[PDB]
């Protein structure tokens, strides 16, 4: 590639984008691993849900499973009202770059 | 880690590539090449020589051998080494007793 | 004459050396054996140049070059070093260097060379005698 000008930090930006995310992900581990988080996780808790299904949609925990080994949380999570019924319109789309 | 994350967020929020016309393509292509490079490095290391679990112990054995008068620099056996080579048991102690 | 190979050339050089050694050691003559020694050096140099990758030829050249009648020590040291480089497992060349240094009042360095020689072959006699 040619980076002379507007693209000068393009490779370094990538590193900055990845490592920063990694730090939060490490921080994210440093979030559930704490005994204090393990105290907060109960009914009456609002959480940000991050997976392929929910993209940082706000959800509120209803209960925490008594079996704390496989922690499955029956949790009310907002999602878009489904304006579809057919799986055929879903196809791979643009890779969301991490913006600032 | 949290302060480093804060600094990375601050630096990322001023990037010039984010305003460039060709930000997504070059960037994703760089992602692909970098991922391949990292897996390439791990792959070559797996076939490399540091993988051997006991290599530090081999180095330590050579060092203890060389602190006594048994192996020259760069691993060439000296006379005490050839005496302690053809010995049944307690080679170190027996040859040390013999030379003294 | 009928098969020109290196080994016979080196052996012929050694034979001439032996002949000169015998003539001198019986005090029968001196300075009338010069041509014999010159012929021996010629044969050995021919052998070594014919194939310069064998420790035997370099070692033989080194030994002959330092005979009392010729007395060319620089060539002898060079020949022994080349012999050692050619094949690292060489007790003969190391002990010959030890002899060369020891006779020229350099006891320390000759001691080092002898120690190396016996390190490479613990049951070679000349190195032990030199140590004694």
């Amino acid at each position: 590639p040619d980076m002379t000008g507007q693209l000068v930090d393009l490779p370094e930006y990538y590193s900055w984008g990845e490592e920063l995310t990694e730090t939060q992900h490490m921080i994210q581990r440093r979030i559930m691993e704490s005994v204090n988080g393990l105290k907060s996780l109960s009914a009456g808790r609002v959480v940000v849900v991050k997976n392929q299904e929910h993209h940082n949609a706000l959800g509120v925990i209803l209960q925490v499973s008594s079996n704390s080994t496989s922690r499955v949380f029956t949790t009310l999570v907002l999602c878009d009202k489904p304006l579809s019924q057919d799986p055929q319109d879903r196809g791979p789309a643009t890779a969301e770059v991490p913006y600032p | 880690g949290g302060l480093r994350a804060r600094k990375l967020e601050e630096l990322i929020q001023g990037a010039q590539c984010v305003h460039s016309p060709r930000f997504p393509a070059q960037y994703l292509k760089l992602r692909e090449r970098m991922q391949i490079q990292k897996e390439m490095e791990r792959l070559r290391f797996l076939l490399s020589d540091q993988s051997l679990l006991l290599l530090p112990e081999y180095h330590q054995r050579v060092e203890v051998l060389r602190t006594l008068g048994y192996v020259d620099e760069a691993g060439t056996v000296k006379l005490a080494g050839r005496v302690a080579c053809a010995m049944s048991s307690h080679e170190l102690l027996l040859t040390e007793l013999m030379f003294d | 004459k009928l098969m020109s190979t290196s080994n016979t050339w080196c052996d012929l050089g050694i034979n001439y050396y032996r002949q000169a050694q015998h003539l001198a050691e019986t005090g029968s003559n001196m300075n009338d054996l010069k041509e014999l020694l010159e012929k021996s050096l010629h044969c050995l140099k021919k052998a070594v140049r014919l194939d310069s990758n064998n420790h035997l030829y370099w070692n033989a050249l080194g030994v002959v070059a330092c005979y009392s009648g010729i007395g060319n020590y620089a060539l002898a040291q060079h020949c022994f070093i080349k012999s050692i480089q050619s094949e690292q497992i060489n007790a003969v060349a190391w002990t010959n260097l030890g002899v060369l240094y020891l006779t020229n009042e350099n006891i320390e360095q000759a001691h080092e060379a002898f120690k190396m020689a016996q390190s490479l072959d613990p049951s070679y006699l000349m190195c032990w005698i030199g140590q004694a």
